[PDB]
């Protein structure tokens, strides 16, 4: 049929629906609850952790039919107009059309109006940093006071771009990423909710590729589930991420460790028919490095994943000292950022394992 | 601009290719300043938009000939900054793709020459992209630029790289002590401070930058054998930056290779001097000294606005302190 | 003429009016008084009316030329107030205020404003038209140097005893704004009418704000005063002052002594200076500046004013207060 | 069940009632009483400082049946109508929406025309140093001489930017920021008075984030009552403190040198949580390092920019030596040099705080 | 109507496409299952095929025998997509217009009906060079669209782009091509086409093309311009300047013993031939890391240059693993500085001259 995009059909359309946020949540349902509604609103978080779909939520709140109740009530005639797209309440502004006064001025002169069939005319003036200075002392006085009738919901990315005159009279509201867990919950909901197999490992593997946001994580959902046929596999999603089989690049740092040569290069020229990008292999080699010193640092920086091989993990951090991991970093990185100036890709990383090898702390390549 | 008698075997080579029908559209030619780029494209662009070609030459008085020869033919096309700045902006390049749609108005070719591809914002370079990848019919492109790497890798990626090399070495000193009157190590060089470039030994000896060498060729005389390279600021400071730390820089690299032994060096026409800066330096602050000279000139290149005098004076300043001993000297590294 | 200071012109004005009077200077406050006790002189003389006018390139040379032979209807006599620009009169400006010097009569008391005009200007027919009875009154602002004197005569002016300690502040955070100064010894009058004016009492009603020029912070730094010099730098950085022309200051300056430095061991301090044009209130601090400061330390400035020009003219622009203010630092140790 | 907003419902009402600025509330009622009021005020301040509400206090002052006087009345038409904002002829003017030249020599021809109620005729303009050069300059020219019944209200959060010849025309007044103190008690009063349980922690929480004005201190006072139903507790405040955090430069800063590494994990990874990227956080970094160097060697090197976490600077600057600082420095900048090349630059940045930690 | 060789045979099914097979599935895959996307962001290095892939993409959506992962090619719309002439396919270039009100006309354009497709499709080339006016302004329109509305994007680099748009965005990322099916690719072209040619001469048109299929055409039709048509391996040579073996082992052997004299005469010679430098470091670095070959492993070494391995087992065994490793570096640092030196010749000198100073 059609199978409207994740992030379209299933955008939160209650309180109970929204995954993380809790404070923000919390909020505006015991506020709400309590009648103590502000009039200025800013949500303020990195992308795709629900600003928007949060703000159209309070505004179905606010404006339910059947009265004022904390989560968007039963859904009447209002609420489903708000969720169709369609006007009730909901003027839906651009602050990058609007950056200048002499549009910010036309949209104050038309805030004393009455709303229709609505008890409030609910403004989200999205990406609000976007606006000038003129235009923020401008539309200063109607956030300040606006009428009854009209409320302010400011949604942006970064609020230290704001003034600080503006950012008084707002009630702060900061989103914070969401965790992968809760990712890989949100995915499972989903899959469940459409009838499509999933692998707990290709969910795992989606949800660590998204960085705290949904939204990525949605798209990158609806990527894996086109990779497939309706299905969502590891190798799917392997494939769609394009990250190699842990045990390759960790058989390879272990070679590399342990100062052999031969090993090193079967791991590399079998990883070679494989059809994994050098560059990669390079990152996860140095991500796993990264992934030994935080080990070293602390037991808390393991990671809930990588336990196929987190045994692994804790005795290369045991047999290696800090400092041969800080070498074996930072000759990896110089060979990365040196990577593109290499006569080809694979000849740079055969030519960085081969210098870390060289320069090995412990056991050096014999030299004549 | 003007011909240049070498330069003929690489126009033959390009305009066969374009009578048989098979040129590409966008060629991008890679040249040395004064090099002769911009004759092989005015050629080309003359014989493309000559009715009936004579043998790959234009064909004297013809109508798309007279009009070539007048400057303002319709269907030619020149892409060059505003005399006032240095750089080609969007809205240049884009009345050129939006008047570019309209058919030739003669019924020819459409022609088009970027004056310097190095000069193009990126902006530009990005909005010239889809006429370059698929032009209309009988439309052709002519870039010119000293180095292709400069350029923005999906801009070349749609042009044939053409590569005009240098003349030999003996051909380019007889050329110019045909044209100049003087010893033949003031040519040698000027041609290897040209990089084999011989327009540009012959734009180094007409002006009066040459002299102004010599001046810094005194300088130096009286420079290194008391540690007072700052007396050099007078020398450097004439709206010519780069082109004196490059004689600078070079004249340091033939000082390193007299330390390495080697039978050709660019200063020929000083060789005391560079005996000098041999004896009176450690190869290894001769090392430090060129590698700061050389990032020098590629900050004075690259960035607009900056204040010429207060980096030479750095420079210099740099320069007195690591001729002390005992300083740590900077090495090239990541 | 008769060339006086504020302090003169309330005893000059009680001898009879002249002609004309031009205030000249670059303070406001003392350019306001002295033209707010002329006004007062020649409407207890008889000046009932007063004309404003400021020179423009579109400034209407007719209305004023009739004003001067505009008689009074129900007024009998008339004042006539010419605000001069920033930069002084040019050629079309300088004659039509010629022609203006030819239409002075007995009425007119041709008031002349604006900043202190040039030996160019000095040298002008319309300046010497007027240069047999005009009263001409400099109204510069007062250094650092003489800032104290001056603020503790206007506070003995108002009946306010003031402290050391007070005249010090006062000049520290209105240094350069006179203008501010004077409202806050009138508010500490108005909110202490004992008059001593403690330090406790003005710690609790003052501002920073002082206004300062970039040539400021450069002698600051020839003085070596660190904390002077971090104070310009906020006060200029507040006052959103580009600090493109800050670089370009110090580097002018810091590269002619770094000239002298290097000269110091050849020549003579004194016909160094001579040399290389150095004005001479500003000699004996430039001298301070070379024994004080090292060739080491001039280097070092040298490198850190680079680093900032580069960081500044390479379109980023990010906390260059803060190298800035590390080369203020630098510069006075 | 009103539940208002607490910002503009507990707005001045009287002179009493105005928190802090004393000099100049005692400035004003002098001004009222015996003297002859000048021509035109300015007023500069900080952010919710009270300037808008001091001229408006003014402006009510001026007009009323009681006379001009400090403390006019209660309840009365002129003190009604300005507080509903209804009053016709208290002109109420956003500097930045009439900047144009044109617009501005519009209004000065209203100044002409005789008030239609009360005596004087109020201009109040906000943030006026973003007029235009010549709108100030027509500014100045209807301010040297204006009416015997027209009166200019001006204010500003940056004065400035105000140039010189405004101080010839108007009389200043600066509001300086309100301390925590002040803050504090106005809040307690405020939640006193509307029945608001709370802690006196909670209400220093509230006024340390303030950071000296009281409208954020309302601001976030609503915030926490809104989250705390009510129940304004420390920790609550405290947790809703931290949901805005935005100091983690500093935290880190302090962790690292403390050779603490759980702490700055902890931080990083809340940083992460915050979305904050990781090259802006590592110049700030470096930023703070480099000012942390020169309050070293110099106790001016500090500004008024800095003036909230000030107290952990000098206590930076007085404990570590310059050295630590110099490789400090040296560490963070070869860690920026060789961020884009890291993997997903949440852990390069860690990484770096890694080899910071290891000069143990 | 002649074509070159890019244009011509710009791929026309999905089964024409070079590689890409990770993201031709996927898209073959959501136009058979019904699962369609209003934004697709191809994202990739010069010449790999995003505007070919978004193309097709366009083709098979609004198909009027339905929406189909195999367009027939034949039909009204694929024919006007094909050409370019098909109003439904807006193609715009982000450069050319990033301006308040050419993102008002997308906007006010994207609210009417498509005119002849099933989908009025946006196909923006170089979208990170927008403003960053118009990324914001056009925000909503890419997160919520009409129903008839799709977006395509393609650019070099997503890294400048607002990770906002990249969040409402699908992602395809498209590897740069191998060797291997770059150089079948133009065997399969020369063949199709009748040009005569030579598997040393293909080997060496795809490793000069780094990983890019429209610059290894380029440099193919630069190759039949040079040399009567014919795609031979002296004619390839010449074109790219490249040398064998021999004179970079020669050069590598007189740096690694310091003899300043045989550097010199052989850079002095090398630029009377008029070789590539970058292509003279690059041969360095390759026999460097041969070198370190032999070094780690005596059976790892190559068995085309039997006849130089004589030389190159002696060098690889009297020399130090770290002091190879140096001279890579260093010889990497110059080829990176390269483009930015005085000189090409000038740099390569400094590169060389810095490497006998060890
Ligand atoms: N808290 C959340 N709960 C559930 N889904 C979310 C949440 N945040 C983001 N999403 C997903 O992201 C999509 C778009 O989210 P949106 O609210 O627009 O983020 P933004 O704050 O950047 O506008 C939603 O359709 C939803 O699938
Ligand atoms: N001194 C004060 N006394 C009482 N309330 C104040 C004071 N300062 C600020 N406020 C509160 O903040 C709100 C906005 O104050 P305002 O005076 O507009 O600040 P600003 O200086 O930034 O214009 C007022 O409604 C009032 O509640
Ligand atoms: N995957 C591919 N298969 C076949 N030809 C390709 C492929 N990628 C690139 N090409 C060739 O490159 C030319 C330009 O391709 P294009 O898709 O525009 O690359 P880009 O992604 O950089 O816009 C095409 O005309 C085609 O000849
Ligand atoms: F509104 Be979000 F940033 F996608
Ligand atoms: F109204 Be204030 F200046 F925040
Ligand atoms: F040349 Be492609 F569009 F990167
Ligand atoms: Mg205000
Ligand atoms: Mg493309
Ligand atoms: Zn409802
Ligand atoms: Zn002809
Ligand atoms: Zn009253
Ligand atoms: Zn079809």
């Amino acid at each position: 049929m059609s199978y409207q995009v994740l992030a379209r059909k299933w955008r939160p359309q209650t309180f109970a629906d929204v995954v993380g946020q809790e404070h923000v949540l919390t909020a505006l349902a015991n506020g709400l609850s309590l009648g103590r509604i502000h009039h200025a609103y800013l949500f303020s978080g990195t992308r795709g952790v629900g600003k928007t779909s949060i703000a159209r939520l309070l505004a179905k709140g606010l404006n339910c039919e059947t009265g004022i109740t904390a989560t968007p009530c039963g859904v009447c005639d209002n609420c489903r107009e708000i969720e169709q797209g369609r006007f009730v309440d909901l003027i839906e502004i651009d602050a990058a059309s609007r950056t200048k006064v002499e549009d910010t001025r036309d949209l104050l002169d038309n805030v004393q109006y009455a709303p229709a069939r609505g008890r409030f005319k609910v403004y989200l003036i999205d990406e609000v940093h976007m606006l000038s200075r003129h235009s923020f002392n401008a539309l200063l006085k109607t956030l300040e006071e606006p009428p009854e009738h009209v409320k302010f919901l400011l949604a942006t990315t970064d609020p230290q771009k704001l003034p600080v005159t503006i950012l008084s009279r707002c009630l702060q509201f900061h989103l914070k990423a969401l965790d992968v867990e809760q990712i890989r919950h949100q995915l499972e909901h989903i899959l469940n909710e459409e009838h499509i197999a999933h692998e707990p490992r290709a969910l795992q593997l989606l949800a660590r590729a998204a960085e705290g946001s949904l939204r990525d994580a949605l798209s990158l959902t609806d990527q894996a589930i086109a990779s497939g046929d309706g299905q969502v596999s590891t190798q799917a999603v392997s494939a769609m991420l394009g990250t190699l089989d842990d045990d390759q690049a960790l058989s390879l740092v272990e070679a590399m460790v342990e100062a052999n040569g031969e090993r090193v290069m079967a791991l590399i020229n079998e990883a070679a028919a494989r059809g994994i990008e050098w560059e990669a292999l390079l990152v996860e080699m140095l991500g796993l490095l990264h992934r030994i010193a935080m080990v070293q640092l602390s037991p808390a920086a393991l990671g809930n994943d990588m336990a196929a091989i987190e045994l692994r993990m804790r005795e290369l951090a045991r047999t290696i000292p800090p400092t041969d991991i800080q070498l074996y970093y930072q000759t990896l990185l110089i060979g990365r950022k040196e990577l593109p100036y290499a006569p080809d890709r694979r000849m740079g990383v055969e030519m960085t394992l081969l210098r870390a090898l060289a320069f090995h702390p412990r056991m050096p390549l014999p030299e004549p | 601009m003007r011909w240049y008698p070498w330069l003929r075997p690489d126009f033959e080579k390009l305009v066969a290719s374009y009578q048989a029908g098979r040129g590409h559209h966008a060629l991008l030619i890679q040249a040395l300043p004064g090099m002769g780029d911009d004759a092989l494209i005015y050629a080309l662009s003359r014989y493309l938009l000559c009715q009936q070609p004579q043998g790959h030459k234009s064909c004297g008085h013809c109508r798309g000939c007279q009009l070539m020869q007048a400057g303002t033919h319709p269907d030619y096309y020149t892409l060059a900054p505003e005399k006032g700045k240095n750089t080609l902006g969007v809205d240049a390049v884009r009345e050129v793709t939006e008047k570019l749609n309209e058919h030739a108005r003669l019924g020819g070719a459409k022609v088009v020459w970027v004056t310097d591809a190095a000069l193009l914002t990126d902006a530009a370079a990005n909005a010239l992209l889809k006429t370059l990848e698929e032009p209309p019919a009988e439309t052709w492109f002519f870039l010119a630029t000293r180095e292709p790497e400069r350029l923005l890798a999906t801009l070349r990626s749609r042009c044939r790289l053409h590569y005009l090399a240098p003349p030999p070495e003996q051909y380019a000193v007889t050329w110019l002590s045909r044209e100049v009157t003087m010893s033949q190590d003031a040519l040698l060089a000027a041609l290897r401070l040209s990089a084999g470039s011989p327009g540009a030994a012959l734009a180094l000896f007409q002006g009066d930058n040459w002299q102004a060498r010599e001046t810094l060729c005194q300088a130096l005389a009286y420079s290194v054998p008391s540690g007072d390279w700052y007396s050099l600021l007078a020398a450097l400071n004439h709206e010519q930056a780069p082109a004196r730390l490059h004689w600078l820089a070079t004249l340091l690299m033939d000082a390193l290779k007299r330390h390495h032994g080697a039978a050709q060096v660019t200063n020929v026409d000083v060789p005391g001097l560079v005996a000098e800066l041999a004896n009176h330096l450690s190869p290894s602050r001769l090392q430090a000294i060129l590698g700061d000279v050389c990032h020098i000139r590629e900050q004075l290149m690259s960035v607009t606005g900056i204040n010429r005098e207060l980096l030479i004076t750095d420079l210099l300043l740099r320069i007195e302190h690591y001729l002390q001993p005992g300083v740590v000297l900077p090495v090239p590294h990541l | 003429m008769i060339r006086l200071y504020p302090e003169q012109l309330r005893a000059q004005l009680n001898e009879g009016l002249r002609a004309a009077y031009l205030l000249l200077g670059n303070d406001p406050l003392l350019l306001q008084e002295s033209q707010d006790a002329v006004r007062q002189v020649a409407a207890a003389q008889g000046f009932e009316e007063h004309h404003t006018f400021s020179i423009d390139p579109n400034t209407d040379w007719n209305a004023i030329f009739s004003l001067c032979q505009a008689m009074s209807l129900f007024a009998s006599r008339q004042t006539l107030l010419l605000l001069l620009p920033e930069n002084g009169p040019n050629a079309a400006i300088n004659e039509q205020l010629l022609t203006l010097t030819g239409l002075l009569h007995d009425d007119l008391l041709l008031i002349v404003r604006g900043n202190k005009l040039s030996k160019a200007q000095e040298n002008a027919a319309w300046f010497t038209a007027l240069a047999n009875r005009s009263v001409q009154v400099t109204c510069q602002t007062p250094e650092q140097a003489q800032l104290p004197r001056w603020v503790a005569a206007r506070a003995k002016q108002l009946n306010l005893e003031l402290d050391d300690a007070a005249n010090q502040v006062l000049c520290y955070c209105y240094e350069g704004n006179l203008l501010a100064l004077a409202q806050a010894l009138e508010r500490l009058s108005l909110l202490w009418p004992d008059g001593k004016l403690t330090l406790p009492r003005v710690e609790q009603a003052v501002n920073d704000a002082a206004h300062f020029t970039p040539f400021h912070w450069v002698d600051a730094l020839l003085m070596g005063k660190s904390k002077r010099a971090l104070h310009i730098l906020q006060q200029l950085r507040l006052e959103g002052s580009e600090p493109v022309i800050l670089l370009r200051t110090l580097q002018r300056e810091l590269l002619l002594l770094v000239n002298l430095k290097r000269q110091s061991a050849h020549t003579p301090l004194r016909a160094l200076f001579d040399k290389h044009r150095v004005w001479q209130n500003r000699r004996g601090m430039m001298g301070e500046a070379l024994n004080r400061l090292s060739q080491t330390q001039l280097r070092q400035a040298v490198q850190l004013l680079t680093r900032t020009e580069l960081t500044l003219k390479q379109d980023y622009g990010q906390s260059v207060w803060a190298e800035l203010e590390g080369l203020s630092l630098l510069l006075c140790h």
